[PDB]
RNA sequence: AAACUUUCAGCAACGGAUCUCUUGGCUCUCGCAUCGAUGAAGAACGCAGCGAAAUGCGAUACGUAAUGUGAAUUG
RNA sequence: GAGAAGCUCAGACGAGUAGGCAGGCGUGGAGGUUUGUGACGAAGCCUUGGGCGUGAGCCUGGGUCGAACAGCCUCUAGUG
RNA sequence: UUUCAAUGGCCCGUCUUGAAACACGGACCAAGGAGUCUAGCAUCUAUGCGAGUGUUUGGGUGAUGAAAACCCAUCCGCGAAAUGAAAGUGAAUGCAGGUGGGAACGCCCUUGUGGCGUGCACCAUCGACCGACCCGGAAUGGAAGGGUUUGAGU
RNA sequence: AGCUAAAUAUUGGCGAGAGACCGAUAGCGAACAAGUAGAGUGAUCGAAAGAUGAAAAGAACUUUGAAAAGAGAGUUAAAUAGUACGUGAAAUUGCUGAAAGGGAAGCAUUGGAAAUCAGUCUUACCUGGGUGAGAUCAGUAGUGCGAGACUAUGCAC
C-alpha cells in the first residue's frame, strides 16, 4: 500500500474561478517552483493517486477444506497417468513405471552424490539437465525485487521418514521434496497444471491407501473424510458409443457430408 | 478480477455509461434510506411495507438463554438414536425400549409432525405438545419430563 | 490461396489524424455528438465494417498464397514439415546471423519458402 | 539455499553492504587465490591481499603479467600492480588497476601477522 | 427496405453446459450423439437437462422417488428411476425400500443406503448403456420453486410474498402498511 | 487400469507441452510430439491419448525411423511403452512398403498409413543431398 | 436513492471506521509466538505439568446445564473432604476458588 | 526562371521522452525497551596540511585512553 | 481425421444516440511451459521498404543501439 | 509514395429539440490523468458437500527453515417450524388429498393436430393441518364444534 | 482504603527478515551536500536536480585565431560515448534533395505521370532417351502351429 499521507502532506486551496487557471488546488507562497503549483489531484505532478492502495485489501482466499482434498486427491491421480506427466514437459520418456516407487534406502541418503546416481539410475536426472538447461534471467523488474532466476519444476520426491532424504535432494536443481502426510497442491499441480512428476517411497506409496482412504472406506489420517465420486462410470465415451448395445439401435448413419 | 470488469470495456465511452442527460453526481435523492416518507414513499410501501411505526411491547434488557427451547419433531425422533440401536430396537421386540433423550441431543421441546413407527419408545425432554404426546401413546412409548 | 481477392487495400485511417499529431493513426470510433463521421456523410471517410471481411479461404494468405509463420529457431522450421504448401517461414527479426543462417539452410532442405531470406 | 535467520537474500542489502563496507571489511573482500604450489604448502585457498605480494593476472586483457602489488586502493577495489600501467597523451604511467580475484598470489610477504593468520586457517609451518 | 418484425429471433436455450467439468461434457458428447442417432424424446430431454444450471436441477430424495414410484395406480415396481441431478438422502425414512436409481451424482449417505436396502445406483453412462432410448424409465425432476429465492419473487401489495427482512421479529416490517391498526394493511 | 483417452485429451487438448498455438491465421495450431505422424491437434492424432499411435522421425545420417506404442499392458511402463524401428538406408520404395506393411497391413492403423508414408518422404526429401548453385 | 431488491442498507460506516481498522496479518506470527512461549515455559517448569488440574462444573443457566466444563478452583469444602490444605493446594498445584460453593 | 510558403526524406540542431538499471521509497512481519538538574531534545560558535555543505568531534576539538584487526588514507 | 470447442448443407437478415450484452486487440507484475530469443547484438528508437487482419493491432527488411527480452495456458491490476 | 484532373467533403468534443455557428474548451508536443478498495444486500452462474453445512477464534506436526501447505477439539453462525404484541401454542382423515393443463414412459388404432394408462416440474383451483383473531363454549384448563377471516406457515 | 505478572496495543525510537508494491512527473517533500536552496515580519510555505566510459585512457603534439575555440592528430570496442557526456521520441529549427502553389490547407473515390517493391515460376514426385558402373530385384529356400506384416541369412546373377 502506498502512504496514508502520500500527497496530503502539502497545503494548497482552490483559488477560485476569475484568474485564468484551473480550479484545481495550488501551492501557496512564493520563492520557489512549488510556489503555484497544482496538488491533491490524481492527475497533478506529485499528487494523491487515485484511490489509494489499503492494507485491509482482501489478499487470502478460503477453500473449503473437501474442495481442497478434491484438488490434492486429482491431482496425485494425475500424477499417475503417463501421458499427463509428458503434457505437463517432464522427461519421463525412459523411466521406468508410471507411478514410480523406490526403495526405503534411499530415505537413509546422506549425500547429493548418492541422489544423483539414484535419479541417473531410476532415468529421472532428464528432468533435472532439463531445469538446468533452462536455468535464465527473469524478464521484466521482477530481478529488482529478488525474483531474478526463472527455472522449470523437476520431480518432486516424496518420503515418509527423514533421515537424510531432505538434505540429499534438495541441492539438485528443480527437485521438490515432502512428506507424505503433507502434500501441497502448488507442488502437485504448479501453476495449475496437472502432471508432476512424483517419485515416491517405499512407506510413502503405502501410507497413500491411509492418507486419503477410498470411496467407501474412510482415511485413516483424514477423519470421516473419503473419496469423491465420478459422475461418469466409464469416461470412454467412444466405446460406449461405438458399442454394440448402441450400435444395434441407433437409425440410419445418415450422410457424413452431403453434395451441393 | 479487474481484467473482466465492465470498466475495461466502457473504456473510450465519454459517459461511462451512465448518460448524457443525467449524468452521475454525487447523491441527487439524498444519502443512505432518507426519504421513505415523502419522495421514497413509492418504493418503501410497495417493497418494505411495515418499515415506519411501532408495534409490540417493550423488554429491557432480554436474555435468550431462559427462552432457548429448539424444537424436533416425532419423523426425527429415531434419527438421534445410534444406528446400532435403531438396528437393536427399531422394528424388534424386546423386554426393555429404547431411551432417547432429546435435550442432550439438543433440543428443548418436542413437537407432533410425521408418523411414528410401532415400536414403543421412551421420549425424555423438557416440554412435548398434545399431538405429540398422542403420537407417542399411539406408537405405545411414554413422555417422561425432565429438566 | 487461389484468386486472392482484397475488398479493400486503404488501412481506415483514424479521422483528424492528418490534421493533428497528436491524434494517432490508428482507427478510432468517433462517439461525438455531432459526429459526420460517424452519421456516415456523403464525402467522408469510410468506417471499418464487417462487411470489409475478406473470403475465409483466401483470408490471411499472402499474395503467393501462403501464411507467413514465425519462426524463432530451427525447430520452429521442422513445425512446417508436412505444411509445406500453405505455411512459408517468417525469421524473426531479433534473431541472430548464426541462427538466421541455420533456419535459411533448414528451411531449404524441407522446401519451406522464406519471406526475409537474404 | 540459505536457512539462517540472520542471513539475508536481498539483493539491495547485499550490494549496500558491499559498496558501504568500511576499510577493514574491504580488506577482507579484497581476496585472491593462491597458486598451487602455495595451496598445497600452507593448506589454504585463499587469502586477503597485501603489498609487496608476488601475484599474475589471470583474467582481464593484461594476461601472463607477474609483478609484486604496488598498492591497494580499497577504495576502488583495485590493486595497482608494478610495470602493469599504461601510456598517456603525454607520455605518463597511468597504473592500470586490477581486481584482486583476478589475480593469483605466487609469493606471500610472510611477517609475524601473516604467519599468525596462516595458522588461524589451518595452515602449516 | 423490407417491414419483418424481429421478435423471437435469437433462441433463450443453451446448446451447451457452463460447466468445464470434462467428464460432463463427456456426457454431453455421449447423449448429443444418442438425441441425434434415435427417435426417442427421452434421450433429448437428458441431453437438454444436462445444460441446464444449478438451480434449474435441484435435488431430489429417495423418499421421493419411492413416493412417486410406490403409487397405488403407478405400476413402477421395478422402472429405473433416472433424474439428472443430485439424490440426497432422507433420514426421515427409516427403512428404504429397493430402488434403482440413475442420477448425476449421489450422496453419500443416500448411496449406502440404497446400496444397504438392496437397489442399485447407475450413472447416466451406465443408463444409457441399459436403456439407450429410455424404455421402462421414470424420468423425475425437483422442485424448481423450493429455493429461497421463490419465496420473494413478486414481491408487491397484496402478493403475500416474503420481503427481504435484515432479521425476523416485530419493528422489522411490522408496522404501518402491514396491519390496520398503523394506517392500512398492504 | 485404464485411464480414459478420451479424458486424457479433454486434460491436453489446450494444454500441454507438444501444443504450438498461434492466434495467427485464426488461432493456429500445432503438434509437436514425437508419436504423432499427422503434426496437428487432434484426439485421433495424438499419441499421448490413442493406445495404438505411430511416428516417423528422421534419422542420422540417413533413413527414418518408426515409433510405435505397444501393447496397452505397457501404459505404466514408459520405458516399454514406445517400439522404435530404424529403417535402413534403403530406397524410398523399400521404405514406404515397410511403413505400410507394419502399419496398415497389420491391423494396427490402416488410416495413418497414408500420412506416414508422405512424411516419410518429405523426411527423405529433407535429408538428399544440396546441389548448391553458385 | 433505494431502489433495488433486497433488504434495506445498515452500514454502521458514519464515522472515521477507516483509522481504527484491525488486520489480522500477525495471526501467524501471534500463534508462533504464544506456541515459542509456552513450549520455554514447559520447559521451565518441567517435571511440573504445564497446565493445573481443574474441577468440573455445571454451567449455569437451562441452555448449557447439561454440559460439564473445567472450573476455577477447587472449593474449600471439597479440600477439606479430600484432605489438602488450602496453604498446601497451591503448592501443589491445586487451584482453590473460595467463591465457589458445593450446593 | 528564382526568391517565398507547405509536405516528406537524409544529416545537423533544440529538447529530454522511451528502454534498461537503483546504496531509495512504501508496505508487512519478527525482536527489544534505553533521555534529562551526575544537566536531555534543540540552537549557536569553533576543530583537519590543502575543508565551504554533509558526517564526526569540542580548546585533549574529523579528536585522547583502552581493546580488536593488521600496511594503509588517497585527489 | 479435420482442435465433435470439429466437419458439412441450406434459407433469411444487416441504420443507429442514451443504454445493455458478447467475442477479441494492447500494457505492468505472478505461477507453469517453450534443449524459447540474445553481446556473431535484447529492449528501445527512426524509416522516402514488404506482408497480415474489417478493426483494436501484429510480423518483417534497412539504419542507430548496447543488456536484457518474448510465444502459449492461467493469475493479477495504480492497464489504453 | 508524391503530385495533377473530375466529383464530393463546414471544426472536433460538450449541453441541447436543434451547432459550422456570431455558444463554451481547444497555440503545439512529450509524460501523467479520472467507476477503485472495503462492510453489506439482491439476481444469475460455477464448484464442493448436502438435512446438513462452515478446518484458519484457537491448538499441533514445528526445530531443522515453515506468514505456505497439512492435521485436530469444543462452542457457535446459517438452515432443518411457524405464528402472536405477549403470556403461549405449535403442522397427516386419505397414496402427505381431489380437479384441469401438463415432460417422459408403456399399450393399442392405423397415420392421425389419433386414442388408453399412470402421471415429474410448474401454474390455476377445491379442501385438510399449525399459529393468531372472531365465536358458540359443552378457582383453574380449553378438550371436542365452528367461521364471512388473518400469517413472510405444513 | 491499597498492591499485583501473563495473555492485549504499539503510523514513535532501535535492530532484523521479507514483498504478485514504485523504477526518477512514479515511490516519503527529499534515491543527489533535503526540510536543503528559496519566500514571508511572523505563524509557516517549500522545491528542482540519478546514469560518459571496463578503465580518464578526460584528447599529447602541430597549425589558425587576441581569446573562446576550430582543423589536423591521439585514446577507446565505440567520440553515432568529449564531461552541454547511457540510448536519444515528439513539438520546434538549419542545410540538402524531391514535389506543389492565381484570396487557405488538410481528406475521400477514380485514373494519369514519375519513383519504388513482388516474383526464381519452367521448382519438386515420376517417367521417355544415352552411357558408365553396381555389394543386386520379382517367385522363392532355411531360420513363432493356420492367414497376414516386418527384420535377418542365402538362392534367384
Amino acid at each position: 500500500a502506498v502512504s496514508e499521507k502520500a500527497g496530503h502532506q502539502t497545503s494548497a486551496e482552490s483559488w477560485g474561478t476569475g484568474r485564468a487557471l484551473a480550479r484545481i488546488p495550488r501551492v501557496g507562497g512564493g520563492g520557489t517552483h512549488r510556489s503555484g503549483q497544482a496538488a491533491f489531484g490524481n492527475m497533478c505532478r506529485s499528487g494523491r493517486m487515485f484511490a489509494p492502495t489499503k492494507t485491509w485489501r482482501k489478499w487470502h482466499v478460503k477453500v473449503n477444506q473437501n474442495e481442497k482434498r478434491y484438488a490434492i486427491s486429482s491431482a496425485v491421480a494425475a500424477s499417475g497417468v503417463p501421458s499427463l506427466l509428458l503434457a505437463r514437459g517432464h522427461r519421463i520418456e525412459e523411466i521406468p513405471e508410471v507411478p514410480l516407487v523406490v526403495d526405503d534406502a534411499v530415505q537413509s541418503f546422506q549425500k547429493t552424490k548418492e541422489a544423483v546416481a539414484l535419479l541417473k539410475e531410476i532415468k529421472a536426472y532428464r528432468d533435472v539437465v532439463k531445469v538446468a538447461n533452462s536455468r535464465k534471467l527473469r524478464a521484466g523488474k521482477g530481478k529488482l525485487r529478488n525474483r531474478r532466476h526463472v527455472q522449470r519444476r523437476g520431480p518432486l520426491v516424496v518420503f515418509n521418514e527423514d533421515a537424510g532424504i531432505v538434505k540429499a535432494f534438495r541441492n539438485i536443481p528443480g527437485v521438490e521434496i515432502v512428506n507424505v502426510r503433507r502434500l501441497n497442491l502448488l507442488q502437485l499441480a504448479p501453476g495449475g497444471h496437472l502432471g508432476r512428476f512424483v517419485i515416491w517411497t517405499k512407506s510413502a506409496f503405502g501410507l497413500l491407501d491411509s492418507v486419503f482412504g477410498s470411496t467407501t472406506e474412510a482415511a485413516q489420517l483424514k477423519k470421516n473424510y473419503f473419496l469423491p465420486e465420478n459422475i461418469i462410470s466409464n469416461a470412454d465415451v467412444t466405446r460406449l458409443i461405438n458399442s454394440d448395445e448402441i450400435q444395434s439401435i441407433v437409425k440410419a448413419a445418415g450422410p457424413s457430408r452431403v453434395k451441393r | 478480477p479487474t481484467h473482466t470488469s465492465k470498466t475495461r470495456k466502457l473504456r473510450g465511452h465519454v459517459s461511462a455509461g451512465h448518460g448524457r442527460i443525467g449524468k452521475h453526481r454525487k447523491h441527487p435523492g439524498g444519502r443512505g434510506k432518507a426519504g421513505g416518507l415523502q419522495h421514497l414513499r413509492s418504493h418503501f410501501d410497495k417493497y418494505h411495507p411495515g418499515y415506519f411505526g411501532k408495534v409490540g411491547m417493550r423488554r429491557f434488557h432480554l436474555m435468550k438463554n431462559p427462552l432457548w427451547r429448539p424444537t424436533v419433531n416425532l419423523d426425527r425422533l429415531w434419527t438421534l438414536v445410534p444406528n446400532e440401536t435403531r438396528e437393536k430396537y427399531l422394528g424388534k421386540n424386546t423386554e426393555v425400549a429404547p431411551v432417547i433423550n432429546v435435550l442432550q441431543s439438543g433440543y428443548g421441546k418436542v413437537l407432533g409432525k410425521g408418523r411414528l413407527p410401532d415400536t414403543p419408545v421412551i421420549i425424555q425432554t423438557r416440554y412435548v405438545s398434545r399431538r405429540a404426546e398422542e403420537k407417542i401413546k399411539q406408537a405405545g412409548g411414554v413422555v417422561e419430563l425432565i429438566a | 490461396a487461389v484468386n486472392i481477392i482484397k475488398k479493400r487495400t486503404k488501412p481506415f485511417k483514424r479521422h483528424q489524424s492528418d490534421r493533428f499529431k497528436r491524434v494517432g493513426e490508428s482507427w478510432r470510433k468517433p462517439r461525438g455528438i455531432d459526429s459526420c463521421v460517424r452519421r456516415r456523410f456523403r464525402g467522408t471517410i469510410s468506417m471499418p465494417k464487417i462487411g470489409y471481411g475478406n473470403n475465409k479461404k483466401t483470408r490471411y494468405c499472402m499474395p503467393n498464397g501462403l501464411k507467413a509463420f514465425l519462426v524463432r529457431n530451427v525447430s520452429d522450421v521442422e513445425l512446417l514439415l508436412m505444411h509445406n504448401k500453405t505455411y512459408a517461414a517468417e525469421i524473426a527479426g531479433n534473431v541472430s546471423a548464426r541462427k538466421r543462417v541455420e533456419i535459411v539452410e533448414k528451411a531449404r532442405a524441407l522446401g519451406v519458402k522464406v519471406t526475409n531470406a537474404g | 539455499m540459505k536457512f539462517s535467520r540472520d542471513v539475508t537474500s536481498s539483493r539491495r542489502k547485499q550490494r549496500k553492504a558491499h559498496f558501504g563496507a568500511p576499510s577493514s571489511v574491504r580488506r577482507v573482500l579484497m581476496s585472491a587465490p593462491l597458486s598451487k604450489e602455495l595451496r598445497e604448502q600452507y593448506k589454504i585457498r585463499s587469502l586477503p591481499v597485501r603489498r609487496d605480494d608476488q601475484i599474475t593476472v589471470i583474467r582481464g586483457s593484461n594476461k601472463g603479467r607477474e609483478g609484486k602489488i604496488t598498492s591497494v586502493y580499497r577504495k576502488k577495489f583495485l590493486l595497482l600492480i608494478e610495470r602493469v600501467t599504461r601510456e598517456k597523451a603525454n607520455g605518463a604511467s597511468a597504473p592500470v588497476g586490477i581486481d584482486a580475484s583476478k589475480v593469483v598470489i605466487t609469493k606471500l610477504h610472510l611477517d609475524k601477522d601473516r604467519k599468525d593468520l596462516i595458522v588461524r586457517k589451518g595452515g602449516k609451518v | 427496405g423490407i417491414d419483418i418484425e424481429r421478435h423471437h429471433v435469437r433462441k433463450s436455450q443453451r446448446s451447451k453446459p457452463a460447466s468445464e467439468n470434462v467428464y460432463l461434457k463427456l456426457l454431453v458428447k455421449l447423449y448429443r450423439f444418442l438425441a441425434r442417432r434415435t427417435d426417442s424424446r427421452f434421450n433429448k430431454a437428458i441431453l437438454k437437462r444436462l445444460f441446464q444450471s444449478k438451480t434449474n436441477r435441484p435435488p431430489i430424495s429417495i423418499s421421493k422417488i419411492a413416493a412417486l414410484t410406490s403409487r397405488k395406480s403407478a405400476s413402477l415396481e421395478g422402472k429405473t428411476t433416472v433424474i439428472v441431478g443430485t439424490v440426497t438422502d432422507d433420514e426421515r425414512l427409516l427403512t428404504v425400500p429397493k430402488l434403482s436409481v440413475a442420477a448425476l451424482r449421489f450422496t453419500k449417505s443416500a448411496r449406502a443406503r440404497i446400496l444397504k436396502a438392496g437397489g442399485e445406483v447407475l450413472t447416466l453412462d451406465q443408463l444409457a448403456l441399459r436403456a439407450p432410448t429410455g424404455s421402462n424409465t421414470v424420468l423425475l425432476r425437483g422442485k424448481k420453486h423450493a429455493r429461497e429465492a421463490y419465496r420473494h419473487f413478486g414481491f408487491g401489495p397484496h402478493k403475500h410474498k416474503a420481503p427481504y427482512v435484515r432479521s425476523e421479529g416485530r419493528k422489522f416490517e411490522r408496522a404501518r402498511g402491514r396491519r390496520k391498526s398503523r394506517a392500512f394493511k398492504v | 487400469m485404464s485411464v480414459s483417452n478420451d479424458l486424457i485429451w479433454q486434460v491436453i487438448r489446450d494444454n500441454n507441452r507438444f501444443l504450438v498455438k498461434r492466434p495467427e491465421f485464426g488461432g493456429i495450431q500445432f503438434n509437436r510430439e514425437p508419436v504423432n505422424v499427422s503434426g496437428k491437434n487432434a484426439q485421433r492424432f495424438s499419441g499421448l491419448c490413442n493406445d495404438k499411435a505411430v511416428g516417423v522421425q528422421a534419422n542420422s545420417p540417413r533413413g527414418v525411423v518408426l515409433i510405435t506404442k505397444t501393447n496397452p499392458k505397457n501404459a505404466q511402463k514408459p520405458a516399454k511403452l514406445f517400439r522404435k524401428d530404424v529403417i535402413a538406408n534403403a530406397s524410398s520404395r523399400k521404405t514406404y512398403k515397410s511403413i505400410a506393411g507394419r502399419i496398415g497391413r497389420t491391423g494396427y492403423r490402416d488410416d495413418l498409413v497414408k500420412v506416414s508414408v508422405a512424411r516419410a518422404s518429405a523426411i527423405l526429401s529433407s535429408q538428399r543431398p544440396k546441389k548448391t548453385v553458385a | 436513492a433505494i431502489h433495488v431488491k433486497g433488504q434495506l442498507p445498515n452500514a454502521h460506516f458514519h464515522k472515521d471506521w477507516q483509522r481504527y481498522v484491525k488486520t489480522w496479518f500477525n495471526q501467524p506470527g501471534r500463534k508462533l509466538r504464544r506456541r515459542q512461549a509456552r513450549q520455554t515455559k514447559a520447559a521451565k517448569i518441567a517435571p511440573r505439568p504445564v497446565e493445573a488440574i481443574r474441577p468440573a462444573v455445571k454451567p449455569p443457566t437451562i441452555r448449557y446445564n447439561m454440559k460439564v466444563r473445567a472450573g476455577r478452583g477447587f472449593t474449600l469444602e471439597e479440600l477439606k473432604a479430600a484432605g489438602v490444605s488450602r496453604r498446601v493446594a497451591s503448592t501443589i498445584g491445586i487451584p482453590v476458588d473460595h467463591r465457589r460453593r458445593n450446593r
